[PDB]
RNA sequence: AGGGCACCACCAGGAGUGGAGCCUGCGGCUUAAUUUGGAAACUCACCAGGUCCACACAAUAAGA
RNA sequence: UUGUAUUGGAAUGAGUACAAUGUAAAUACCUUAACGAGGAACAAUUGGAGGGCAAGUCUGGUGCCAGCAGCCG
């Protein structure tokens, strides 16, 4: 479990072309910082 | 409008004194940013009828009159 | 135009496989803006105009068409690879002469086998019939040939098809040759003879040359003194 | 790379065209239009201005 | 004697409940009088339909984007 720091878009690797939606997270038990993917399209509106 | 530096949530409504709670709830959302560089273009469309056809030209009616 | 300029600049990387459009060129938006403009022999012409369109303010109008070049304040365009070479030779050759006193159209710019030059006011010599002072005009056409021979060059076809109306100006220099060529005198006398024929036939005329000057008309072994060797800057013909 | 073939390639030549006046085809310009890509009417497709002309519900006729 | 759709009587517990049984006393199970099916609304979901790997040349939308995708795509 973690806390959301900020919202990001990641450019896909070639040959595919898309800006994929990700977030920066800090883990509660370690303080380590991580990037996570958010599935299912418009679901990014549910996270802040 | 005045700025908010806390990205507060937002609720949108219109007053309607006929309703039992005097309020009509329309929608919800969030304060995004202050940004004047946002340009909004209003758009109009004129339209006309093609009616005679040739291998390299078309002639069009009713879009204009002079 | 950077999406088009790079689309041309990558063309030197060589047919062309489809993947060259995906990884040879540089992304989102960039892979779409090329179509948004691109949707609205030939392409190396129809698009290659873009260089002048950026670096050069009126599109003008059509004026003339020819076997090897087309003409449209005047722009000249040549007619897949060699066309860029020919344009460069022409531009520097003209430019060079204009830096001397020679009366030729001023060049302004050159890019991508396109050249731009001053537009002449006058009218073609071949229909001249009534000039108010033909005796000085005769002299000064003669003296012009002497100057070129001094500087090292011989025009091949210095005659009324390429002179415009001292108020004359010379408008093109096809197949010029150097003074060192083995046939230099033979072509030289043609130019003198061709100009004499015209003034006799139409104008009835027949330090300077002609009447009022102590020598009638130039001769190849006279007044040629290897002044400037401009034929080495452009290796015209004959080393 | 070699080798073969052709006056829509050359060699030896002939008649030339390109320069003049005029006819004619295309592009561009102009215009109300100069339609499109063996034309005075018609042809005709272009321009200006005029006439004239479904089925399914409610009212009507021995004179619709 | 086998399919596809208008119509008719039968059968039953999920549930509720007098009672008895159960139990230290109870709750529940087993038993049982009364009550309790016609969209029997007393309405089964969770993942998929290019290949690996069972199963669509169906029909509408969209614009290399939003998205899909363990891997190849």
């Amino acid at each position: 479990k973690g806390i959301v720091l900020e919202k990001l878009g990641i450019e896909s690797k070639q040959p595919n072309s898309a800006i994929r939606k990700c977030v920066r997270v800090q883990l509660i038990k370690n303080g380590k910082k991580v990037t996570a993917f958010v599935p299912n399209d418009g679901c990014l509106n549910f996270v802040d | 409008a005045p700025v908010d530096f806390t990205q507060s949530p937002a609720i949108f409504f219109k007053p309607s004194p006929t309703d039992a709670k005097n309020i009509e709830l329309i929608g919800h959302g969030t304060f995004l940013n202050a940004d004047h560089s946002r340009i909004l273009a209003k758009r109009a469309i004129l339209t006309g009828h093609p009616f005679r056809f040739h291998k390299t030209v078309v002639t069009v009616r009713y879009m204009f009159f002079r | 135009t950077d999406d088009f300029r790079v689309l041309q600049a990558v063309e030197q990387g060589s047919v062309v496989p489809t993947p060259l459009i995906h990884q040879i060129s540089g992304s989102q938006s960039g892979t779409n803006r090329a179509i948004s403009d691109l949707a609205k022999y030939n392409g190396i012409d129809y698009l290659a105009l873009k260089t002048m369109l950026n670096r050069d303010y009126s599109v003008g109008n059509t004026i003339g068409v020819g076997k090897e070049s087309d003409i449209y304040r005047v722009m000249k365009i040549h007619r897949m690879h060699l066309s860029r070479l020919a344009a460069n030779k022409e531009y520097q050759f003209m430019s060079m002469l204009y830096s001397k006193g020679f009366k030729v159209p001023e060049p302004f710019d050159n890019s991508r086998h396109i050249v731009v030059m001053e537009l002449i006011e006058g009218y073609p010599m071949r229909r001249l019939r009534k000039h108010k002072n033909i005796p000085k005009l005769y002299s000064d056409l003669m003296c012009f040939i002497v100057d070129l021979a001094n500087s090292g060059l011989i025009h091949c076809d210095f005659n009324e098809f390429n002179i415009m109306i001292c108020g004359f100006v010379v408008i093109d220099f096809p197949q010029c040759i150097s003074i060192q060529h083995q046939d230099a005198d033979y072509y030289f006398q043609r130019d003198v003879d061709c100009i004499r024929r015209f003034f006799k036939k139409k104008l009835k005329y027949e330090e300077g040359f002609g009447d009022g000057y102590k020598y009638a008309y130039p001769d190849f072994k006279r007044d040629v003194k290897r002044t400037d060797n401009l034929d080495e800057l452009v290796q015209a013909s004959g080393f």
